[PDB]
RNA sequence: UGUACAACGGGGUAUUGUAAGCAGUAGAGUAGCCUUGGUUACGAUCUGCUGAGAUUAAGCCUUUGUUGUCUGAUUUGU
RNA sequence: GCAGUCAAGCGUUCAUAGCGACAUUGCUUUUUGAUUCUUCGAUGUCGGCUCUUCCUAUCAUACCGAAGCAGAAUUCGGUAAGCGUUGGAUUGUUCACCCACUAAUAGGGAACGUGAGCUGGGUUUAGACCGUCGUGAGACAGGUUAGUUUUACCCUACUGAUGAAUGUUACCGCAAUAGUAAUUGAACUUAGUACGAGAGGAACAGUUCAUUCGGAUAAUUGGUUUUUGCGGCUGUCUGAUCAGGCAUUGCCGCGAAGCUACCAUCCGCUGGAUUAUGGCUGAACGCCUCUAAGUCAGAAUCCAUGCUAGAACGCGGUGAUUUC
RNA sequence: CUCUUAAGGUAGCCAAAUGCCUCGUCAUCUAAUUAGUGACGCGCAUGAAUGGAUUAACGAGAUUCCCACUGUCCCUAUCUA
RNA sequence: GUGAACAGCCUCUAGUUGAUAGAAUAAUGUAGAUAAGGGAAGUCGGCAAAAUAGAUCCGUAACUUCGGGAUAAGGAUUGGCUCUAAGGGUCGACGAUCAACUU
RNA sequence: UUCAUCUAGACAGCCGGACGGUGGCCAUGGAAGUCGGAAUCCGCUAAGGAGUGUGUAACAACUCACCGGCCGAAUGAACUA
């Protein structure tokens, strides 16, 4: 099995977990859970959401 | 010829017309191959042949019943590989009773199940799922 | 006048009455047909439903759209520690059915099974089987005489086995005792097998094998008193309905001037005995085997227990049977797994499944990590520890 | 009178989303003072300690810890 | 309304493949009549919704016989009611009509089933308008608009749930009886094959799915939020801060657990006896004959296997049975 | 031309809350309309202060369609008191 | 206090804390709510519910009795904080001083 | 019940013949026993219809009435209830 990445949070997605959203421009978004799916639908910025991998990378957290 | 897909388009649903036939929406009046249950609306899924009318669009396509093929669903369904997925909207393409499209091009993505079911839709399609 | 529109009736009339099962352990009402040329073996096993997880496997089904492709399947885990044989029962056939002729018990019975004979164990004198144990005084003459009667009679032989519930995380502490038919003929050597296995454990791997289709017999989850709408699936009455709408509008015609048995009525839902068949065993996992949840493709040294433990159950430390799909009964409930009563050759059975990955993420939420090591690798160092 | 049970506590798990407090050459600036390159008052907010803090069985899992509990009543005979 | 008997004719020839005149014999009580036996100290009066069951005069599905059956399709008929028989526009409608899917969209009964089950659109109180009629008050199976749908806690029936008595108590069982369930379609292949001049065009076996139904289940996805769990926001109050109260759950986002969805997943058995029918042997009736004696195969049928309950007055095995 | 009246329904309007036949006919609206609207009028039985026709605005009046919206429904599920 | 407001919500003075209670949390109810995808396909009928909603700016059709229709329709913005500008009184083109909100 | 056949050989059964005038006369496009109208003869016969059916465009070719070969004792038909 291949592990996917949450398009919003960067969390690792295992088979059957989360949802997949095909946008009108055919771009694929994978969400590990309904929390990340709902934040994406609310158009929150992962760079502003303090627990996302993108946020931690932009704020140099962990490195 | 297709695994069951969670029905998301009952009779009365209006989907966007994703082809270039000149129709802008398709209004579900029937679903081909649908069963019968008291009070149960016949409901369509991705890849299903339906009977539809054109509510808005080019006038010679309106006011008549025509076959259509559902190419996008927007109702979450489960694939056998465990993925729950859905499109941004509901979309279909006008076709003849033998599955050949009235138009010549698809706008937007197309479900893999629909492309596998209808080679004409797959041939006219762009991005698949 | 006629119904004016046809519809199938709501519910199955063959599962009546929708009453509470007489016991929490559902009875095995039919054992596999005896093949008397085979070795002596158990026809069923007792386990406890631990919980469900999900697996990934390559589908081997030629002609299918998913042939040689990965499929995600739900599976149920039944914790199955070895069961202890403590007795043998002989059954003679009579013009009035099968009839137990005599039961021969083991000399020593553990407190686990002795608790089953006591409503108030803590304040009892624990006298159970104390005079029976004296039947084994010097040569066991009475025991051998009863076994000889079972051999001379009792065309059907069943062993008495009890669960090792102390090996489960359950607080019950009182073992479940059940009769399992011995298939594999020569009633003589059926009795010999039972006697030689007296006081000894039988592992689930000696009864069940990988890919085998089995049946689960269990009492379903109880839901108390239920209305017709959910108990039977009847149509909800319109919003305008006076005196409630979660009802059946017409419970009967004027004649017969009686409510008929076939009309849906409000009553108990769940806690029924169910025998569901054709569940394929995906794993026969061993308790002592670390990397229980690992496969030949995963190789992550992890047990079958989800992170944080099976919700409302605990950890699997014993042998377990992983069956495809779901089985009746809820977690912590005793379930009897029995061999199929017929030979299935539909290419759904006879399929050899090879697991590629077993989900061990937490079921206590939206689990993100399979192992604490993976959680550490993803998250890095935290303030508390790690 | 125990691989006992319970109440807390610890750990795991999970939820949320970065606690209070302190500090800052952060901060759109406004208004005072002089060693006119600083300082004083107010300032949404920002940054660091801080994926922190809070909650977590009430029908989650687990427990080398702390504390405690363990003979009250009634009835039953071939 | 439905079904027979005759058989002049239709069916290019040919009564009876399918029909069938002139006649004639019936059946049914889902039509409408006829009557006025029951009910006027009151059986709630249309239709629809919901739900169960029953009938067969069978629309579909199973197996068949016949054809003006080459194939495909269809028509007639038999066993058959096991199983299903729909979604909508208009109408209060029953009825009707059309759109559409489907294997089919069969007909009916159960106080023209079903109002202390609903609803009240209609009819059928009182208000009001119109048309015609009437001098008028008023009349109108003429049209239109508005118009309170009450009570169960009793008995039985049904659904579930306890329970005395059998020496006591506990465990493991048996199974009389009762119920019972699966259903249908598509695609691939057989096979562009059989068949057919051609056009067209199957079937058996094998495979993958699906429809309808049913029994479970919550790993996943979704829903639900008093976890009032976390965070945020408004107004006010606690002097400010921290931390909170109130706003009848203040509102918003996320939200674990539980519950739950063809909105999620899993599972839904194989043996015998048979019906129609097609046969064997074989007389009756030196022949013939599936039938008379005997006998073979055979249906979605029946009975079993299997599944549910376990007789609370059916039964068995087994443990312990009160030092006072 | 007749018969015939006090006058023989004029201007208007209509299958209209007035038309039996009738679900009238044509068109439009819909996939489909005994609904709605616009027309037609030998109009059972329309019609002029028993007021005719039309009307901006107004209406807890009756009706049709469209957008939005939603558990009315598909098909139910869950929570609180 | 918020707010246009005698609206709704919170509070001060004053008053009350009075409704038979306790334990559980089945069905069906009464009242309040949510709901994936579809969106009236339900139904006699959108019944019920939902959607909209305040204020500022833009823009507003047919028709009309010219008065309306009209908030037609249809759009954008709205918090907090720090500032800026304009709009005054009194006293003797300005000076001094004082003062409150609205944009 | 009635009428028939039968040791001078009945019924059934199996096998053989089933001819000649002659494609009898007539529309018909064709019609030879067999689409039809009328005509129902003669011969040789143990016996054979100007034909009982199948069949052909017409023929042809099969088949049956009728008579024979085998067998050997009863049989057939229409009715009645
Ligand atoms: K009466
Ligand atoms: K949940
Ligand atoms: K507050
Ligand atoms: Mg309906
Ligand atoms: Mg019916
Ligand atoms: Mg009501
Ligand atoms: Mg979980
Ligand atoms: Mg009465
Ligand atoms: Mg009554
Ligand atoms: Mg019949
Ligand atoms: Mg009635
Ligand atoms: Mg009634
Ligand atoms: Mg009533
Ligand atoms: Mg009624
Ligand atoms: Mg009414
Ligand atoms: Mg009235
Ligand atoms: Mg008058
Ligand atoms: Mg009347
Ligand atoms: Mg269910
Ligand atoms: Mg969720
Ligand atoms: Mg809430
Ligand atoms: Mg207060
Ligand atoms: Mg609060
Ligand atoms: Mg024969
Ligand atoms: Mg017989
Ligand atoms: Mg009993
Ligand atoms: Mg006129
Ligand atoms: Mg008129
Ligand atoms: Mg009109
Ligand atoms: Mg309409
Ligand atoms: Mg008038
Ligand atoms: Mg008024
Ligand atoms: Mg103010
Ligand atoms: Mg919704
Ligand atoms: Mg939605
Ligand atoms: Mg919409
Ligand atoms: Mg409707
Ligand atoms: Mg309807
Ligand atoms: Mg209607
Ligand atoms: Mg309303
Ligand atoms: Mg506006
Ligand atoms: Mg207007
Ligand atoms: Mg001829």
């Amino acid at each position: 099995m291949k592990v996917e990445i949450d398009s919003f949070s960067g969390a690792k997605i295992y088979p059957g977990r989360g949802t997949l959203f095909v946008r009108g421009d055919s771009k694929i978004f994978r969400f590990q859970n309904s929390k990340s799916a709902s934040l994406f639908k609310q158009r929150k910025n992962p760079r502003r959401i303090a627990w996302t991998v993108l946020f931690r990378k932009h704020h140099k957290k962990g490195i | 010829t297709k695994f069951r897909i969670s029905l998301g388009l009952p009779v009365g649903a209006i989907m966007n017309c994703a082809d270039n036939s000149g129709a802008r929406n398709l209004y579900i009046i029937a679903v081909k191959g649908s069963g019968s249950r008291l009070n149960r609306l016949p409901a369509a899924s991705l890849g299903d042949m339906v009977m539809a009318t054109v509510k808005k669009g080019k006038p010679e396509l309106r006011k008549k019943v025509m076959p259509a093929i559902v190419v996008r669903q927007a109702k979450s369904w489960r694939r056998r590989d465990g993925v729950f997925l859905y499109f941004e909207d509901n979309a279909g393409v006008i076709a003849n009773p033998k599955g050949e499209m009235k138009g010549s091009a698809i706008t937007g993505p197309v479900g893999k199940e629909c492309a596998d079911l209808w080679p004409r839709v797959a041939s006219n399609s762009g991005v698949v799922v | 006048s006629h119904r004016k529109y046809e519809a199938p009736r709501h519910g199955h009339l063959g599962f009546l009455p929708r009453k509470r099962a007489a016991s929490i352990r559902a009875r095995v009402k039919a054992f596999p047909k005896d093949d008397r040329s085979k070795p002596v073996a158990l026809t069923s096993f007792l386990g406890y439903k631990a919980g469900m997880t999900t697996i990934v496997r390559d589908l081997d089904r030629p002609g299918s759209k998913f042939h040689k492709r990965e499929v995600v399947e739900a599976v149920t885990v039944v914790d199955t520690p070895p069961v202890v044989v403590v007795g043998v029962v002989g059954y003679v056939e009579t013009p009035r059915g099968l009839r137990s002729l005599t039961t021969v018990w083991a000399e020593h019975l553990s407190d686990e099974v002795k608790r089953r004979f006591y409503k108030n164990w803590y304040k009892s004198k624990k006298k159970a089987f104390t005079k029976y144990s004296a039947k084994y005084a010097q040569d066991g003459a009475g025991i051998e005489r009863e076994l000889a009667r079972i051999k001379k009679y009792a065309s059907v032989v069943r062993v008495l086995v009890h669960t090792q519930i102390r090996k489960t995380p359950l607080a019950q502490k009182k073992a479940h005792l059940a009769e399992i038919q011995l298939n594999g003929g020569s009633i003589s050597e059926k009795v010999d097998w039972a006697r030689e296995h007296f006081e000894k454990t039988v592992a689930v791997d000696s009864v069940f094998e990988q890919n085998e289709m089995i049946d689960a017999i269990a009492v379903t989850k109880g839901h108390g008193f239920e209305g017709v709408t959910h108990r039977w699936g009847t149509k909800k009455l319109p919003r305008k309905t006076h005196r409630g709408l979660r009802k059946v509008a017409c419970i009967g015609a004027w004649h017969p001037a009686h409510v008929m048995w076939s009309v849906a009525r409000a009553g108990q839902r769940g806690y029924h005995s169910r025998t569901s068949i054709n569940h394929k065993i995906y794993r026969v996992g061993k308790g002592d085997d670390e990397a229980n949840g690992a496969t030949s493709f995963d190789r992550t040294k992890k047990t079958i227990t989800p992170m944080g433990g099976f919700v409302h159950y605990g950890e699997i430390k014993n042998d377990f049977i992983m069956v495809k799909g779901c089985i009746p009964g809820n977690r912590k409930r005793i379930v009897t797994l029995r061999k199929s009563l017929y030979t299935n050759t539909s290419r759904k059975a006879l399929e050899e499944v090879s697991l590629k990955w077993i989900d061990t993420a937490s079921k206590f939420g939206k689990g993100r990590f399979q192992t604490p090591a993976e959680k550490h690798a993803f998250m890095g160092t935290l303030k508390k520890d790690l």
